[PDB]
């Protein structure tokens, strides 16, 4: 909320659950998730970050590469 | 030390155009006592399959676990309820896989196969087993044998037309051969449970015998 | 770097790795929720396939009469860990002619699952399940993840995007208890359709259900028998 | 034990309107000699369960030693599941299988009583793995002298209440004890209701009349 | 790198995964135990992760034997497998020996498990702590605690998890020798509650055993009702 | 796939083809292909016809090519040995 | 015992000991093997007579059984284990079956033998790749060929060991109906191919041959001098 | 613990096994063992590496041993695994002779303990044995024989050989010096003083460093025997005598 | 370092993916499944021509009414071929049946991936199989196509492409695939996209075909009838 | 459960480094000696305690094995009681299988035998000891020496420990061949005093002896006795 409270917010942003999806994280990565949901809401041109800008922001910051994890389950 | 009793017991089954009855007794006894008058020999494996065990009680009651238990685990693995054959195929082999310490059970198998028919089913105790249209087993198994061979077989017999069985047919002949039974063998004649297995369902039947 | 090699190593923070990376591995895995009210059970899980032409891959498994599982990480411990689940509820009728109650199977499970955690050479079971059952005590619902640790939940749900649904639970957990069948079957499909990325939706073809209950053995409903429980969300 | 050492006599019980009672001598035999005279062949399994035996008396120890410590790690856990007489009658059903399998049988003859679920239990466990349940049970010489006055009595009237109960069992007991050389005066008597399980002290079947 | 193995020694004479082993149970909830002179009483914070989860939920409190409790700090599933080898050791000795297991006997026996995986490179230290406390006539009450090296010592009162220190302090102010069971309940909720940070736990559930002259020597949660009292107590103590 | 399928584009332009080339064949029998791996393949492959002295490579110089900078110095390499990035 | 994964996978999905083991066959000595009308011959490269060394106890080319021989490239203890397994074996098959071995059965049982090493624990790959020629009881001349990764295939001839790609380029451009008209044709043709790798030519080269009915025969070196003598 | 493991039975990048070819680069520091095969008999001579005024005569020989009544084998490499290997080679022939009442033919002997080091080079994760052995013998089927063996589990049947320091020197003038099936014992002795004399850089024969062994036929049943001092030094003084006159 | 069970720090297992990874380096093969029976299709990929096509076995039988096509390491397969025959034949003297595909393919799954290093077993597989296989057959469900790979993981495919070609060979089925295909058709497609993934020109002795139907049992069709089918390309 | 890798492997060049550190250890233990008389063996060492509060009786460093056979060491004392356990028990195995004292050569190939397994077999490093026996029989006397690699030599004379290479330059030099019991015992304490570092006592160092009679450890006030010269 620190550094989400300059760019825009949607009422509906529940950062509860962004802080929870996020564990082991350093403050330091917390504000790039802030930082990378913005420049990921740029790309599909809007004005308004949402909370799905948000997650998938979230998975750029852990910087996990790809790994085709979809013979599971 | 013995490892073995037996404690009586008489197993039927007469197979239909559309049905298979298994019936048996309701009396355990142990030499010259009895031991309980309500202890049925019939038991439910599916929905369209009964299995009748007689002999010494104690493998009575572990066979018919390990049936219970594989036919689970078949269930489980291969995602379809058994057939009366495959469950007669498996108790051949369980039955073998203790020869050289066999049971001492007479199992007598009544169901109803894929195409809708009725299918009967003997065994000996190590694991000898073959189709038939009708079997008594047991301690009575020798008197009951040859009226279902001359009456359901029309053996012996000729200028006699050869009737198809019919369900109340079956059922009066199993009540007549039962009964006879009980007034001659002591280790029958408690009373009588029949299981009727049929596309509807199991439906089980009991009557009084002579208690003597 | 060098503390993230085996199962034996503990790291200087008093963490193991690969337990961790189970647990990714486990939270890699497609969605899935599990409910409970005061009289049945429900697992709910979506399925997902590799291909356009290949079936999808199925999620919630038999183990008893009374219990159920849906899985959430590597196929193969899947199977694995319900094949030892059947085994033990096997011989628990055999010998005591009686249904293992759920709570003493997941012990058993995490009795099994903390072995590999602590010998060399080991890896943990790379895979996570919900237990769904009723017992003398009630509808349960259990949670199974990698490192051998099961909670006791009221409602819960793992595998990818999993947290949009585990939120949904926590705000709608006050009407689980005195709901329907239906009802609750329709709190699970939504939960797992808050799961989904927007731009889809449940069909028959990807939603499966599970439902044990007091006078109901547990059941599978999946490809058209699922239609009833979509009809109305 | 292929050769049994101390012996004890017949187990009788009944089951009766809210419960089951289950009744044993203190005897311990060495072989028609009363060498032992103050042992008590019933055990209290829980709340829900009582258990008597005969045979022999190691074998019972031993039996009380595993049951008592199956009973406490199911207490230990604390998740409000408890053994029902019926899980423990199949444990005992399966434990006296597989020795008698292995060979090595446990030379005892148990009684298992109780009631859980408002409904009431009494069970049979030979040292062959024969099991059953039936109203009345009447183990050793009982099933000879005590059992036919239970039978008559409950074919009679099969819902008993506790003082006819009672009464039955002090009767059968004096029967036994007019009737069987390894019978003792002293006896115990175990009662399981709603209210759990109680044993009775030593009572004598005082009413011995000698009329020669 | 000498900190791989359990069975390298650090060149200051250390065995450096024993240590990392006891900072993982420093990372867990507290759970701290007192004795009196009717018994034992037992007390864990339990955090809650989520309000998904059953109350009573990961449970931190076993019955090892109906004479011996078991409260645990660390990895849950290390602390499940050492109860169930307590047990498995309690059971022996019953059909061994005939009776009871003595509280020391256990403590030892579980302890030199413990050591016994702290020896090898193809066993890992166990990641938990916990404290075992039992009631008898002839023996009385006692309080053991054991760590991952495997150290068994008997305490008048003891803490394990993240506030240990502050525990340890408020338990020195008790004079827990010649108090019974009922008073140490509510002191034990009030330490407890005291330990806890609010800041840091979000919310949490308190967790009570205890086994003495009061519970006929049978090791038993304490009922609901005295656990209400208790709570209530901490409550009015922190003003 | 489409990748390394697209590095031949790239680097096989300003050369003399055959034209009809089935280059997706050839990307899909150098697998685990670094990109540099393409380059020294088509860098090759016209070495092929330097020495037969022709103008115009082929498809089986092409070939030729992949059997002696894909599988035939894969003994030494560098992917094996990086990609666990140790 | 000893229980680590000698044989592991490597990033690009490679099993680099068994690539390990085809390096070491490439150093072996040079073997051939053509597939006749009603011959097949097996010839071998020596690295040096030495002038001292018994040739008995270098033989490259081993009897299994009546109907099959073998010639292989590589390390001689593998191959020496090797062969007495292929030999247990053809007599068991000859207890079990009552008939005598065929050339695929023998070949086949090497080829799992050497997969079950390269799957394995602490265990390392043969590091031997075997021709195997002989007559089945149908009569049918065959020629196999097997690896150390555990593949066999039928070939019409083959080389293996140093010079395995130039004998193979010879043999594919000289292999036709005429070559293997003869007998005589056959051993030229082989002789030939070795010719093309070996450099003193004549003196080291081994040739074994085996007909429908006649057991195993060894040329002797005059044979092999005439021979070498009739192709200049 | 794989971070200790040495990993002794892998395959190298160029397809060698490299501890093997440790093991027999440290053959070539033990003793010079030489072997020549004559039309009636065969010899091993070997040189005695320890030599010291205070070491003790004991045994037949130092470094020649005898397996059965009628074979014989000379080791290089480590002491301590060619005492090993000799006991196998015992037990081996015993067995043999137990089962077929006759016995062991060489090849089969050379054959098991050269299986025995195959399967040490293979699997079990041990280092293998660093010892060559030089077998020589007779049997009713091909003679006299004499054999080699080498760590890897390679053997091979030889006229003369050499094996330890100095080997290549040894085997290239026995190239030149030996005729095919016209060799006697006695220039099979003189061939091997020469041998050695060449081979030892370190002064002359002493007749102390030099332990030669011989196998002969005599009235149906095979004599093995250790030359003495006397004889030693005869063949020393005729050599050198030779040498003069030739000079 | 790094032993056989290590899993990533993203919770894939290090082994399983780099035996998928082995599998781009196999024969394309193809499978479809039709109503009317399942086919199977494979490159042969000769090396040299004095090589004997009939001696490359790239499809195989199980049982009268089950077929499998490999693709990968081809040693690696054959014990996984013995396993799922031995399988079925003990199904069959058991049972007094034939077991389904899903069944069969199920054991060897669940062959698969039982590899390890240490308290494994005396003679317990190194490491797991690179091999992929396309189970084919009919049964009382009718035609059936199966598709498993060294995780493990086994998936029923309408039309299911592996190997080297696999990416590109899938969407051409993706392409022509249609549920009310017939059996000529499915051959001529997979004959169509064979010879458009494969190296040399397709003609009959680069290719094993085999076909499953509910009358007929396992087929490989001969020389002239693959000329045959060629003729029209 | 033990791992199942040898720890000893070949270097590049050939030499296995383990034996080499194992026998400087050897080189690093303390001075031993022994000499092979014409009517006997004698075994002398070195027993400098570190301090007066060690009781010098304690332990004993020249123990017997059997009635006529015993030995010495020089190295890791731990490892010299392993081997003397595993000698004696061979010893008695083979009096009970041919009844008869085992000679002293078998004794020797028997331990070194036993020192070999450990330098090939998995997870165990190469015994730190190097050994002396000392028997009586068929009527001669038997030195013999036994080192870590398994290799055992007959001696005429040898030392072992620090400064041997100085030890066995004076026995070289002051060897006799027709020596008797106690000359020999005279000059194996003369070659311990050359390195020594102290005033040599009847507590500072021990001596054994082998003769007709048997095998015997001499008492303080003996070795005192000799210690006049």
């Amino acid at each position: 909320q620190i550094h989400s409270r300059k760019m825009n917010v949607s009422p509906d942003v529940n950062y509860e659950e962004l802080a929870r999806c996020t564990d082991d994280f350093n403050g330091a990565q917390c504000k790039a998730v802030c930082v990378e949901a913005g420049m990921i809401a740029l790309r599909r041109g809007a004005t308004e970050l949402t909370h799905e800008d948000y997650m998938e922001g979230i998975l750029e910051v852990q910087a996990k590469k790809k790994a085709n994890l979809q013979y599971y389950a | 030390f013995s490892p073995y009793v037996f404690n009586g017991g008489t197993i039927l089954a007469i197979a239909g155009e559309d049905f298979a009855i298994v019936a048996s007794d309701t009396r355990l006894s142990e030499g010259f006592s009895i031991h309980t008058r309500d202890s049925p020999k019939c038991y439910k494996l599916t929905d369209k399959t009964v299995i009748g065990c007689s002999g010494f009680h104690g493998d009575c009651l572990t066979l018919t676990k390990i049936i219970e238990a594989r036919l689970k685990m078949y269930k489980h693995s291969n995602n379809k309820a058994m057939t009366t054959g495959a469950i007669a195929a498996m108790l051949s082999t369980i039955l073998y896989s203790r020869r050289f310490f066999p049971y001492y059970v007479y199992n007598i198998i009544g169901g109803l196969d894929e195409e809708g028919k009725g299918a009967v089913y003997s065994f000996d105790p190590v694991g000898s087993y073959q189709r038939d249209s009708f079997k008594a087993g047991g301690s009575a198994s020798a008197m009951l044998q040859p009226l279902l061979d001359n009456q359901v077989g029309f053996k012996n017999m000729q200028n006699v037309e050869h009737v198809p069985l019919s369900l109340d047919r079956a059922m009066r002949l199993v009540k007549d051969v039962f009964i006879s039974a009980a007034e001659r063998d002591v280790y029958t004649g408690d009373a009588l449970r029949i299981c009727i297995v049929t596309k509807e369902g199991i439906r089980e039947e009991t009557v009084s015998l002579r208690k003597d | 770097n060098q503390y993230d090699n085996d199962v034996t190593v503990w790291s200087p923070q008093g963490r193991i790795h690969q337990i961790e990376y189970a647990m990714e591995a486990v939270k890699q895995g497609s969605a899935t929720v599990g409910l409970k009210s005061k009289t049945h059970a429900v697992l709910v899980a979506l399925k997902r396939a590799q291909s356009e032409l290949a079936a999808h891959q199925k999620k919630i498994l038999h183990v008893d009469n009374h219990i159920g599982i849906s899985i959430a990480g590597l196929t193969a411990d899947a199977r694995l860990l319900c094949n030892f689940m059947r085994q033990e509820c096997l011989d628990s009728r055999f010998v005591f002619d009686r249904p293992l109650p759920v709570s003493r199977l997941v012990s058993l499970i995490g009795s099994k699952t903390q072995i590999p955690t602590q010998r060399y050479g080991r890896r943990p079971y790379g895979v996570g399940l919900l237990i769904a059952g009723y017992d003398d005590m009630g509808p349960h619902i259990f949670q199974t993840c990698p490192s051998a640790n099961y909670f006791d939940c009221r409602a819960m749900s793992i595998g990818a995007r999993s947290q949009s649904a585990r939120t949904y639970l926590e705000r709608h957990m006050s009407e689980f208890m005195e709901c329907n069948l239906n009802e609750l079957v329709k709190h699970g499909l939504r939960a797992l359709r808050e799961t989904l990325p927007a731009e889809q939706d449940l069909t028959t073809k990807n939603v499966s259900i599970g439902i044990v209950g007091k006078d109901l053995e547990f059941t599978i409903y999946d490809d058209d028998d699922v239609s009833p429980f979509l009809e109305g969300l | 034990t292929q050769n049994p050492m101390v012996t004890g006599t017949s187990v009788l019980g009944v089951k009766f309107e809210g419960g089951v009672v289950i009744a044993a001598d203190m005897l311990g035999s060495y072989g028609s000699l009363a060498r032992f005279r103050n042992i008590s062949r019933i055990m209290r399994v829980n709340n829900s369960t009582m258990l008597g035996a005969s045979g022999d008396y190691a074998d019972f120890q031993y039996l009380k030693q595993v049951l008592g410590q199956m009973v406490i790690d199911e207490e230990l856990l604390g998740d409000g599941h408890s053994y029902s007489p019926r899980a423990i009658h199949s444990w005992l059903t399966r434990a006296m299988y597989s020795r008698r399998s292995k060979m090595n049988p446990l030379w005892n003859t148990m009684v298992i009583g109780g009631y859980a679920d408002g409904e009431s239990f009494l069970g049979y466990v030979d040292m062959l793995g024969v099991a059953y349940e039936a109203p009345s049970l009447a183990t050793g010489y009982g099933a000879y002298l005590a059992q036919p006055l239970l039978r008559e009595v409950l074919e009679k009237q099969p819902v008993l209440s506790q003082t006819e109960a009672r009464d039955l069992v002090e009767r059968c007991m004096r029967v036994l004890y007019y009737r069987d050389a390894r019978s003792y005066n002293r006896f115990q008597i175990a009662t399981v209701t709603e209210k759990g399980v109680e044993i009775e002290g030593p009572l004598s079947t005082e009413t011995n009349w000698d009329i020669a | 790198g000498y900190d791989l193995s359990a069975s390298t020694f650090s060149p200051d004479g250390r065995v450096f995964q024993v240590e990392y082993a006891m900072k993982a149970v420093e990372n867990s909830s507290t759970a701290i135990g007192i004795r009196c002179k009717d018994g034992v009483v037992f007390g864990v914070e339990k955090l809650v992760l989520s309000k998904l989860y059953e109350e009573g939920s990961n449970k931190r409190l076993f019955n090892v034997d109906r004479h011996v409790g078991m409260a645990v700090a660390g990895l849950l599933a290390d602390a499940r497998s050492l109860a169930d080898i307590a047990r498995e050791e309690a059971s022996n000795f019953r059909s061994n020996f005939g009776y009871n297991i003595p509280l020391k006997h256990l403590a030892d026996r579980v302890a030199m498990y413990v050591h016994a995986y702290t020896l090898y490179s193809a066993v890992r230290p166990f990641g938990c702590s916990f404290m075992l406390g039992s009631y008898s006539v002839n023996d009385g009450a006692q309080l053991y605690m054991i760590d991952p090296s495997g150290v068994s010592y008997g305490y008048w009162g003891c803490a394990i998890g993240k506030a240990r220190q502050a525990a340890k302090t408020e338990i020195e102010k008790l004079q827990m020798k010649e108090m019974t069971c009922r008073d140490i309940v509510k002191e034990v909720a009030k330490i407890i509650y005291i330990v806890h940070d609010e800041v840091k736990d979000k919310a949490f559930e308190l967790e009570l055993s205890w086994v003495g002259e009061l519970t006929n020597g049978r090791h038993e949660i304490v009922p609901k009702d005295i656990r209400e009292e208790a709570e209530k107590y901490a409550k009015e103590s922190l003003k | 796939l489409e990748g390394r399928t697209h590095i031949f584009k790239i680097h096989a332009r300003s050369m003399s083809v055959e034209r009809d080339i089935r280059f997706e064949l050839l990307a899909r029998l150098c697998p685990n292909s670094t990109g540099a791996e393409i380059r020294s393949v088509c860098t090759e492959a016209g070495m092929f016809a330097i020495r037969a002295r022709r103008k115009i490579a082929t498809e089986k110089d092409f070939l030729e090519a992949v059997n002696k900078v894909i599988k035939s110095y894969a003994k030494f390499s560098a992917t094996p040995r990086y990609m666990t990035y140790n | 015992s000893y229980d680590r994964a000698i044989t592991v996978f490597s990033p690009d999905g490679h099993l680099f000991q068994v690539e390990y083991a085809q390096e070491a066959v490439k150093k072996g000595s040079t073997a051939v093997g053509v597939r006749g009308r009603d011959i097949v011959v097996l010839g071998v490269e020596k690295k040096s007579v030495a002038k001292l060394q018994d040739e008995r106890t270098v033989r490259k080319i081993c009897a299994l059984d009546d109907n099959v021989c073998m010639a292989f490239a590589g390390l001689t203890a593998d191959a020496r284990i090797v062969i007495n397994r292929a030999r247990v074996e053809c007599q068991s098959h000859r207890l079990t079956v009552e008939d005598p071995v065929t050339v695929e059965y023998i070949t086949r049982y090497i080829a799992s033998l050497k997969q079950r090493y390269t799957q394995s624990n602490g265990r390392r790959p043969f590091g031997i790749s075997a021709l195997i020629v002989g007559f089945d009881f149908d009569g049918t001349p065959r020629l196999y060929q097997t690896d150390p990764s555990g593949t066999y295939h039928a070939w019409k001839a083959n080389a293996i060991g140093r010079g395995a790609k130039s004998v193979r380029e010879f043999l594919e451009k000289n292999y036709t109906d005429e070559a293997i008209e003869t007998d005589d044709l056959t051993i030229k043709l082989v002789i030939k191919a070795l010719l093309e790798v070996v450099q003193s030519g004549g003196k080291n080269i081994e040739l074994a041959v085996m007909r429908r009915d006649q057991s195993l025969k060894i040329l002797n070196p005059e044979e092999i001098e005439k021979y070498v003598a009739e192709i200049e | 613990s794989r971070r200790y493991d040495s990993r002794t039975t892998i395959f190298s990048p160029e397809g060698r096994l490299y501890q093997v070819e440790y093991a027999m680069e440290a053959i070539g520091h033990a003793g010079t063992c030489l072997g020549i095969l004559a039309n009636d008999g065969v010899l091993l001579a070997a040189e005695r590496r320890n030599i010291h005024k205070l070491l003790d005569e004991v045994f037949f020989s130092e470094k020649i041993y005898k397996l059965n009544e009628d074979m014989a084998c000379s080791v290089a490499g480590i002491t301590s695994d060619a005492n090993v290997l000799t006991n196998e080679l015992r037990l081996i022939a015993q067995r043999y002779l137990l089962q077929y009442q006759e016995p062991i033919p060489c090849e089969q002997l050379v054959t098991a303990l050269c299986d025995i080091k195959q399967a040490y080079t293979q699997f079990g994760g041990k280092r293998p044995f660093g010892v060559s052995l030089l077998y020589i013998g007779w049997d009713k089927h091909y003679g006299f024989q004499l054999y080699q063996s080498d760590p890897s589990g390679n053997y091979g049947g030889w006229k003369a050989t050499c094996i330890g320091n100095n080997s290549a020197a040894a085997v290239s003038m026995l190239k030149q010096d030996y005729k095919e099936g016209e060799m006697t014992l006695k220039s099979a002795l003189a061939l091997a003083i020469k041998v050695l004399n060449k081979t030892m850089d370190v002064s002359k024969l002493s007749a102390e460093k030099v332990e030669i062994a011989t196998l002969t036929r005599e009235n149906g049943k095979t004599v093995i025997r250790v030359l003495k001092q006397k004889e030693v030094e005869q063949l020393i003084k005729k050599h050198e005598e030779e040498e003069a006159k030739a000079e | 370092d790094r032993g056989v069970n290590t899993f990533s720090p993203e919770g894939r297992l290090f082994q399983v993916e780099y035996a998928i990874e082995a599998i781009k380096l196999g024969s394309t093969a193809i499978g479809i499944q039709t109503s009317e029976g399942v086919c199977l299709a494979v490159e042969k990929r000769i090396t040299s021509p004095l090589m004997e096509p009939s001696s490359i076995e790239k499809i195989v039988e199980i049982d009268a009414h089950i077929g499998c096509a490999m693709s990968g390491l081809i040693a690696d397969a054959k014990t996984l071929i013995d396993k799922a025959r031995v399988e079925t034949q003990n199904h069959w003297f058991t049972y007094n049946e034939t077991m389904t595909v899903e069944s069969v393919t199920q054991a060897v799954s669940n062959l698969a991936l039982q590899f390890g290093e240490e308290d494994a077993d005396p003679g317990a597989m190194s490491r797991p199989f690179g091999v992929a296989l396309l189970f084919g057959g009919v049964d009382e469900k009718g035609p059936q196509l199966f598709h498993m790979d060294p995780s493990g993981t086994f998936v029923q495919c309408d039309a299911r492409a592996i190997g080297s070609a696999s990416e590109g060979a899938q969407s051409s089925l993706q392409e022509v695939y249609h549920k009310s295909m017939t059996l000529k058709e499915a051959i001529k497609s997979s004959l169509i996209i064979l010879k458009q993934v494969m190296e040399e020109k397709l003609n009959a002795t680069n290719i094993e075909l085999a076909t499953v139907q509910p009358g007929q049992n396992f087929h490989m069709f001969t020389k002239e009838e693959l000329e045959e089918v060629i003729k029209d390309i | 459960r033990g791992y199942s890798f040898s720890l000893t492997t070949f270097s590049p060049s050939g030499k296995l480094v383990q034996i080499e550190y194992a026998l400087a250890a050897v080189a690093g233990g303390a001075p031993s000696v022994g000499i092979k008389a014409a009517n006997g063996v004698v075994l002398a060492t070195e027993k400098k305690q570190k301090s007066i509060l060690y009781d010098e009786r304690s332990v004993h460093k020249v123990e017997p094995i059997t009635k006529h056979i015993g030995l010495v060491y020089s190295g890791m004392g731990p490892d010299y009681r392993v081997l003397v356990h595993r000698a004696r028990k061979l010893a008695q195995q083979y009096y009970l299988v041919y009844q008869e004292p085992i000679p002293t050569a078998q004794l020797v190939q028997r331990v070194a035998s036993v020192m070999q397994e450990y330098t090939q077999s998995g997870g165990v490093r190469p015994f730190g000891v190097s050994l002396l026996i000392c028997g009586w029989n068929e009527g001669r006397p038997y030195l013999f020496q036994s080192d870590p690699s398994g290799a055992y030599f007959a001696w005429k004379a040898t030392a072992m420990g620090k400064n041997y290479v100085n030890g066995k330059t004076f026995l070289e030099k002051r060897y006799n061949e027709d020596l008797e019991l106690e000359d020999a015992i005279h000059t194996a304490i003369l070659t311990l005093k050359e390195s020594f570092e102290g005033q040599m006592t009847e507590d500072n160092i021990e001596v054994g002896i082998c003769n007709e009679a048997g095998f015997r450890r001499l008492t303080p006030t003996e070795v005192k006795d000799y210690l006049a010269a």
